[PDB]
RNA sequence: AUU
């Protein structure tokens, strides 16, 4: 649609989620084309700006003293452009932790260097962003199979460390995906695959889970849902567009002061699930936030 | 006797000025932010505050000490840029690291001295 | 994936 170019990106229409498509090659007519970016703006500043502009239209829970963790925050240039955008977007005072396999310097309150599998925390989080991508994914050796690696960690991290009512944005591509992550999208009140307009020439998308319910509201077959995602990308051509980057007046996340309360799985009734589904409640304690990265000691 | 260690002070700030004086390439990949350019124009802020004569950058990416992974000389070794946004005059946005090293912020108005601070300055 |  000509109207897509005026938005920060495009969300996968709901009718695609209800189909049963066969997996096929992802073939984009503009594959690899470069976006025209504003002067001196890095690709990931533009990309995270469009992701945050889209998250502004969803029912994100935004408590005071919000907790956000960003995985895959490092870059080959040693800086964290995505983290700088998240810090600009999130309310002042939001606790922001970022992590990456490789060393980098960032604006996060704390940074952990090492495989995400070495990251530990007993705390619950309000928002999880992952931009992780395994470089070996570029070497296609075994067909387009569901991938493990960091995806097994992020599935476990969502099921153990995401506050009920919390949300996630997990980066996937044609070959970088996991069937269990798609199944986990059914544990949210709502989910979608979002493509930024500055990267419309890539099979990249963010799987967005909005308002975690901690239980499956819809059973999703991950193998079929990835095939439906590729069918959408193959049939809905999205043109590169940097238009939304030029109006930043309404960029910061709105401070909703979402209620935070402590409840046991036994008190999570239908009235509470209704509040969680509307972005009006976060369930977790408000204990101090403690994180650690396991260090392997070799002689 | 940690004075023998400190006495030998490794001045990275002065070394960077000499490197630039020798026709050296300024540090790159400072993270420039998208913003309205209708901000206060203060030097270091919790959010981008660039006016029409400035560019806003992620602070950590414009700190020589953060980028070179060397101790901060600031009191208690804390960084004044990390976790904040630094406004750099557009005319110097090609070398944000050198700009933050060679310039200082006014404690009264929060503006850069010589690039926004008008405290040293009638008809009402 | 880090245009
Ligand atoms: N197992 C793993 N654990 C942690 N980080 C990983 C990982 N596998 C890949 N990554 C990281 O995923 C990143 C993909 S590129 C990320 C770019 C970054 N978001 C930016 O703002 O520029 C790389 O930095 C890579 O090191
Ligand atoms: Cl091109
Ligand atoms: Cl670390
Ligand atoms: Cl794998
Ligand atoms: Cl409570
Ligand atoms: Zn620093
Ligand atoms: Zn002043």
């Amino acid at each position: 649609a000509s109207s897509q170019a005026w938005q920060p990106g495009v969300a996968m229409p709901n009718l695609y989620k209800m189909q049963r498509m066969l997996l096929e090659k992802c073939d984009l007519q503009n594959y690899g084309d470069s976006a025209t970016l504003p002067k001196g703006i890095m690709m990931n500043v533009a990309k995270y700006t469009q992701l945050c502009q889209y998250l502004n239209t969803l029912t994100l829970a935004v408590p005071y003293n919000m907790r956000v963790i960003h995985f895959g925050a490092g870059s080959d240039k040693g800086v964290a452009p995505g983290t700088a955008v998240l810090r600009q977007w999130l309310p002042t005072g939001t606790l922001l932790v970022d992590s990456d396999l490789n060393d980098f310097v960032s604006d996060a309150d704390s940074t952990l260097i090492g495989d995400c599998a070495t990251v530990h925390t007993a705390n619950k989080w309000d928002l999880i962003i992952s931009d992780m991508y395994d470089p070996k994914t570029k070497n296609v050796t075994k067909e387009n199979d569901s991938k493990e690696g960091f995806f097994t960690y992020i599935c476990g991290f969502i099921q153990q460390k995401l506050a009920l009512g919390g949300s996630v944005a997990i980066k996937i591509t044609e070959h970088s995906w996991n069937a269990d992550l798609y199944k986990l999208m059914g544990h949210f009140a709502w989910w979608t695959a979002f493509v930024t307009n500055v990267n419309a020439s890539s099979s990249e998308a963010f799987l967005i889970g909005c308002n975690y319910l901690g239980k499956p509201r819809e059973q999703i077959d991950g193998y079929v849902m990835h095939a439906n995602y590729i069918f959408w990308r193959n049939t809905n051509p999205i043109q590169l567009s940097s238009y939304s980057l030029f109006d930043m007046s309404k960029f910061p996340l709105k401070l909703r002061g979402t209620a935070v309360m402590s409840l046991k799985e036994g008190q999570i009734n239908d009235m509470i699930l209704s509040l969680l589904s509307k972005g009006r409640l976060i369930i977790r304690e408000n204990n101090r936030v403690v994180i650690s990265s396991d260090v392997l000691v070799n002689n | 006797t940690v004075l023998s260690f400190c006495a030998f002070a490794v001045d990275a700030a002065k070394a960077y000025k000499d490197y630039l004086a020798s026709g050296g390439q300024p540090i790159t990949n400072c993270v420039k932010m998208l913003c309205t350019h209708t901000g206060t124009g203060q030097a270091i802020t919790v959010t981008p505050e660039a006016n029409m004569d400035q560019e806003s950058f992620g602070g950590a990416s414009c700190c020589l000490y953060c980028r070179c992974h060397i101790d901060h000389p600031n009191p208690k070794g804390f960084c004044d840029l990390k976790g904040k946004y630094v406004q750099i005059p557009t005319t110097c946005a090609n070398d944000p690291v050198g700009f933050t090293l060679k310039n200082t912020v006014c404690t009264v108005c929060g503006m850069w001295k010589g690039y926004g601070c008008s405290c040293d300055q009638m008809l009402q």
